RNA sequence: AGUAAGGUCAGCUAAAUAAGCUAUCGGGCCCAUACCCCGAAAAUGUUGGUUAUACCCUUCCCGUACUACCA
RNA sequence: CUCGCACACGCUUACAUCAGUAACUAAUAAUAUACUGAUAAUUAACAACCAAUAAACCAAAACAACACUAAAACGUUUAUUAAUUACAUUGUUAACCCAACACAGGAGUGCACCAAGGAAAGAUUAAAAGAAGUAAAAGGAACUCGGCAAACACAAACCCCGCCUGUUUACCAAAAACAUCACCUCUAGCAUUACUAGUAUUAGAGGCAAUGCCUGCCCAGUGACACCAGUUUAACGGCCGCGGUAUUCUGACCGUGCAAAGGUAGCAUAAUCACUUGUUCUCCAAAUAAGGACUUGUAUGAAUGGCCACACGAGGGUUUUACUGUCUCUUACUUCCAAUCAGUGAAAUUAACCUUCCCGUGAAGAGGCGGGAAUAAAAAAAUAAGACGAGAAGACCCUAUGGAGCUUUAAUUAACUAUUCCAAAAGUUAAACAACUCAACCACAAAGGGAUAAAACAUAACUUAACAUGGACUAGCAAUUUCGGUUGGGGUGACC
RNA sequence: ACCAAAGCUAGCUCAACAUACUAAACAAAUACAAAAAUACACCAAAAUAAAAUAAAACAUUCACCUAACAUUAAAGUAUAGGAGAUAGAAAUUUUUAUCCUGACGCUAUAGAGAUAGUACCGUAAGGGAAAGAUGAAAGAAUAAAAUAAAAGUAAAAAAAAGCAAAGAUUACCCCUUCUACCUUUUGCAUAAUGGUUUAACCAGAAAAAAUCUAACAAAGAGAACUUUAGCUAGAUACCCCGAAACCAGACGAGCUACCCAUGAGCAGUUUAAAAGAACCAACUCAUCUAUGUGGCAAAAUAGUGAGAAGACUUGUAGGUAGAGGUGAAAA
């Protein structure tokens, strides 16, 4: 029999939101993903990818906003911080080193010279500087940050060649994309996610892992140190 | 459907295949109607059209049996009453250019009461005639007021 | 028990065109020895059959090797 | 003597009043919650049924003051609408349900452990054997595979394998097996149903098992990647002979050969082929046991992990202390069985039996044949030598041109997933380049003699997102079918 | 003398003719969890049948096996086949209407499963029975007639000795002589197999060549063919029960494995602790031994044990279905 997704809610809103578990079972109740299920009951909080968006499009200018406070989300690896401006709230993914009371400014005129790289302000690739850490990558104009999301993961700006920026991703692999993509300057916050040791084998339970099968496979070829050589850079950029 | 030999060897493995035609998507013209309409038609069928020399000359001279789809059928339909009802329709500002578009296609010309049945399945056919028979029963009051008129026509033209 | 399988200079290897290295013997170089240079000698485990022999087969002998399981 | 009242779920009149039971139902009788006939009954306040849209709202339940990590069920108010009109419909019994039974089994929540609910013995006798309970002289493991069981005991220490809590073969194995924190390898740059409303500190496909000290050498082969050379073993796997040499022994060393490298550290008669009860010491009066050493283990060995340790264990082995009928060696007394009496009354089994012993014979172990012995007929209670006892058309073994599961280097080879090429389809562009003057004209710039062609291709060349057809290539997954015979039983060797 | 015995109807089978083919009943309620009068919808779908088998194996192949429009012949011919098993046409021919339809078919272990798809066994798809006897009148039950004949018992327990009987005998035994019966084997009283006994039911089937009898005969046969004594017709023939399996389509996650929803439990004691810590109940698993072994129980009872604030137990309801689901791999 077809299920139905929770994800229903068609309106933005700051306030978490009802979530149901799958545990690796499709639509037509079949497992799909081992090793899913039996995991601590969890909320959704609403999380406003695009930085850049206007209240309204009467004055499509850059604008400024205030960080109220900085929670634990339990879905994503990092920390999610609510932020506030005109009469709209907005919980965007916090950078290393965001606390409460702060002012963070959304921007997306593109300058000659260049505009100071703060903590917190998302800016177009084409106004960075050359050596910044950046996170919350948009691949294309008004997609919305899609790469480098997770806890502790910054990409560096490489160079800006014919109008188009060049960044590098966490996996250590170049990407090319439009210098007009909004980003933001920053490491991700929770810098010792990596750190963090879990205690005993029930902890993984609470986090909703279930334990793997206990059959014995003998290694193919597959397995052995592979050193392979890096694969060419990914561009976004569609040439005439 | 059918069976296939691999390496076309009698004394090798019998195999399951399926072969598909190759479809395309294309939009067409049709000068009777002069709409056009995206149909997914194959390699086959454009050649057919290039055959009869005509969009509406492919429709109006293939059979049923060749043709093969409830769309050109209905297709037909649409068509062979537009010829024969002569519809001013076609273009109310080119009189002109609407004799000439009839005047190619005189051939195949139809009474209407023969060009709306041509594009019909068993079971459209049906409710098209229940339809056309459905008739609310006549009440007894006026079946009984027309015997009783009679009867008094009788004994006045019988004095 | 059965099966497999090998013997070659003093030693170890490669070829059956019985060679190469080392050891052994003689000489040179050095104060002497060794290194080094020069020269010489040296063998196909055993019996029989393989045109005739050898690499082959057979007999004898030494030694090597695997397996010996279900109740 | 103590699982009692009620709700939910389930069952469906089996409940209540009166009457009858010769017989049917209760495994018996009385008798009637349980069998038969007639009549009657559960009354809603509790329970079921019991509005929609838009907007504001980041702030846990644990006496919640305030906090932890695993980040948490539980809504109010404002606005716009909502038939407005006593009495609607439905569940209300029970000793009950699922297990063939009126079955010592299975069964959720609230509140009590009782004020409520129930009867272990039908009547006798007091044999054996069997089950359950209590007590014991002297001895205290002398029993035995084992201290299994039992006990006035309820302690101490060593070793092996796993780190630990946990998990598994419902119905013969609960373990040393699997999982697990840790470590490591591998594959992926990303959007509307899994992974995920995530984005390499992320998520999958696996290996090995915390920690601590370590994880040596080897890309020849195979596999994978690169898809070319090549690169990869914390990928599958591998990690050596012969001869001589210090008085003797041993062999630092040397000669020679083959390899991709020749087993390094560690530990060790181990859960580790055989030799094996290796040898020695400690423990015991006595040691095929246990611990500690010696150690080529020519078949130990390093993430198919080696080694060491804390804690832990209904795992396996050993020792001391304390206890005891385990035992030397059994005994006494109770209850359920038992035997007699009264009621109801089953099962496997059965060719016909008037159903003895011995020796011999015999399809090779005779109640039945032969030669001899014994011999009034029946009943009740006991012990298990035989009836090749009863039970299951032997699980072992072989045969069957009888099946099936698993694996692959067996034979044949699709579909499907993924990779690559060609064709189809769609689109784009098109008319083309290596002199040099030796003479010599020309104010230049160039020129003339001594070459300045033809041709591009009869179309050509290239691109093509998403879908998608035909024909091939590679890989994954997978499909079909079989696995000869003779054999002093089969396999093995051999043979045809 | 009990238990029993006997009966002939109920209806059924195979055809023929034949209208032309989802009956009977539909007042109300019937696809909400069917039989519940009454609210803004979604609705729907197709992809060659495969294999058991035959070829004494099995891979190409294997009649009928969904859809033929028949009969007499051409003919089991041409052809198609690991050219093996077996498969097999057509051209061309033949066919006079209606009535004469009933039974060398069964009679309650037969005939349909049927008194009935009802009881009953299964969650479900599905499986699926046994069962009737008086007479003209029982408004003739102090009622009547009929066999008193299966195994099993009673009337009537037994008296040395033997495959239970025979030879006999004045006399039942006593005497003498005899190793049950089928199947299977070189050979069985064998301690090799099967049977308690009774009634009912249960297993040889085909006509090419041939032999026997007859008609007519160089010709026979009521067309189509065979013929150097042949042709036509008759008669004489070849079993039953049983696998593990294989393929296709349905129905099953109310037990169990795992997961998604929504709920509900963990008292006391020890510790700054709600720490996959510790002692011990409810609760959940099932270590060891003894009873039990057609048992209370198709896995239990008694004693003793491990966990008992978690990777924990548990109620309701939903999801994944056999080339699969699920799995802290025990196939
Ligand atoms: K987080
Ligand atoms: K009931
Ligand atoms: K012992
Ligand atoms: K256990
Ligand atoms: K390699
Ligand atoms: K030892
Ligand atoms: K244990
Ligand atoms: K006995
Ligand atoms: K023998
Ligand atoms: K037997
Ligand atoms: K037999
Ligand atoms: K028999
Ligand atoms: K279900
Ligand atoms: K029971
Ligand atoms: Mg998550
Ligand atoms: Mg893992
Ligand atoms: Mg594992
Ligand atoms: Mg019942
Ligand atoms: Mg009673
Ligand atoms: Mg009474
Ligand atoms: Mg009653
Ligand atoms: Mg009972
Ligand atoms: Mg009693
Ligand atoms: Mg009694
Ligand atoms: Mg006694
Ligand atoms: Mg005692
Ligand atoms: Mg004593
Ligand atoms: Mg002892
Ligand atoms: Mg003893
Ligand atoms: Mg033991
Ligand atoms: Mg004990
Ligand atoms: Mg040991
Ligand atoms: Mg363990
Ligand atoms: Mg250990
Ligand atoms: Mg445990
Ligand atoms: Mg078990
Ligand atoms: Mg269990
Ligand atoms: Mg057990
Ligand atoms: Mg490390
Ligand atoms: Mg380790
Ligand atoms: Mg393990
Ligand atoms: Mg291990
Ligand atoms: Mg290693
Ligand atoms: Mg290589
Ligand atoms: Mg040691
Ligand atoms: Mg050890
Ligand atoms: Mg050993
Ligand atoms: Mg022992
Ligand atoms: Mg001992
Ligand atoms: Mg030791
Ligand atoms: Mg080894
Ligand atoms: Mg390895
Ligand atoms: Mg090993
Ligand atoms: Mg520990
Ligand atoms: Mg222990
Ligand atoms: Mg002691
Ligand atoms: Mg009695
Ligand atoms: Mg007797
Ligand atoms: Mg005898
Ligand atoms: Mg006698
Ligand atoms: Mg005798
Ligand atoms: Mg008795
Ligand atoms: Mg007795
Ligand atoms: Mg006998
Ligand atoms: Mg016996
Ligand atoms: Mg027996
Ligand atoms: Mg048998
Ligand atoms: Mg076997
Ligand atoms: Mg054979
Ligand atoms: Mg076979
Ligand atoms: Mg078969
Ligand atoms: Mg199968
Ligand atoms: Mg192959
Ligand atoms: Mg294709
Ligand atoms: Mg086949
Ligand atoms: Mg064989
Ligand atoms: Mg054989
Ligand atoms: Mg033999
Ligand atoms: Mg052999
Ligand atoms: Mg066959
Ligand atoms: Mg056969
Ligand atoms: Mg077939
Ligand atoms: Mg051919
Ligand atoms: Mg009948
Ligand atoms: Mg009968
Ligand atoms: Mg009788
Ligand atoms: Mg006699
Ligand atoms: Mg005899
Ligand atoms: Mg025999
Ligand atoms: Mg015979
Ligand atoms: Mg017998
Ligand atoms: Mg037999
Ligand atoms: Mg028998
Ligand atoms: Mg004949
Ligand atoms: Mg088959
Ligand atoms: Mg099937
Ligand atoms: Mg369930
Ligand atoms: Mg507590
Ligand atoms: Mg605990
Ligand atoms: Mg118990
Ligand atoms: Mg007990
Ligand atoms: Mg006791
Ligand atoms: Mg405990
Ligand atoms: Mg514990
Ligand atoms: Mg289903
Ligand atoms: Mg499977
Ligand atoms: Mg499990
Ligand atoms: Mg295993
Ligand atoms: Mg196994």
């Amino acid at each position: 029999a077809t299920s139905v997704s929770w994800k229903s809610r068609t309106k933005y809103t700051v306030m978490p939101v009802k979530m149901r578990k799958s545990g690796g079972r499709n639509h037509t109740g079949q497992i799909q993903v081992h090793g899913i299920g039996g995991g601590h009951k969890q909320r959704y909080r609403m999380i406003d990818f695009l930085r850049f968006r206007p209240e309204h499009e009467s004055k499509p200018g850059p604008f400024e906003e205030k960080v109220i406070a900085v929670r634990y989300d339990p879905c994503r690896s990092a920390d999610i911080a609510l932020v506030a401006g005109g009469n709209r709230k907005r919980w965007i993914i916090a950078t290393e080193n965001m606390k409460a009371g702060d002012t963070v400014l959304n921007s997306d005129h593109i300058g000659r010279m260049a505009v100071a790289a703060r903590e917190g302000d998302a800016h177009p690739l084409g106004a960075l500087p050359v050596g910044t850490l950046i996170n919350n990558v948009e691949s294309e104009p008004g997609r919305g940050a899609q790469y480098i999301r997770a806890a502790g993961t910054c990409g560096v700006l490489l160079r800006k060649v014919n109008g188009t920026a060049i960044i590098q991703l966490p996996s250590k692999r170049q990407m090319q994309v439009l210098e007009t993509c909004i980003a933001t300057v920053g490491r991700v916050s929770n810098v010792d996610h990596n750190k963090r040791v879990i205690g005993k084998a029930g902890r993984n339970r609470w986090l909703g892992k279930r334990p793997n099968s206990g059959l014995w496979q003998r290694k193919g070829g597959w397995a052995g140190r592979k050193i392979r050589p890096l694969p060419p850079m990914k561009s976004y950029v569609k040439l005439p | 459907l059918g069976h296939r030999y691999v390496n076309n060897d009698k004394l090798s493995k019998r195999v399951r295949k399926v072969w598909k035609p190759q479809l395309f998507q294309r939009e067409l013209y049709s000068e009777i109607l002069d709409k056009r309409f995206t149909v997914t038609v194959t390699m086959r069928t454009l050649d057919l059209i290039d055959q009869a020399c005509g969009f509406d000359f492919y429709i109006l001279k293939t059979p049923k049996e060749d043709l093969c789809s409830k769309f050109g059928m209905d297709l037909k339909r649409g068509m062979l009453l537009r010829l024969a009802r002569q519809d001013p329709q076609l273009h109310p500002d080119d009189p002109a250019r609407r004799a000439a578009i009839y005047d190619r296609y005189k051939a195949f010309v139809i009474p209407e009461a023969e060009a709306e049945w041509v594009g019909l399945t068993l079971d459209e056919a049906v409710e098209k005639q229940r339809l056309l028979e459905e008739k609310d029963p006549i009440p007894l009051f006026k079946i009984f007021v027309e015997e009783l008129l009679g009867q008094l026509q009788q004994q006045a033209l019988s004095e």
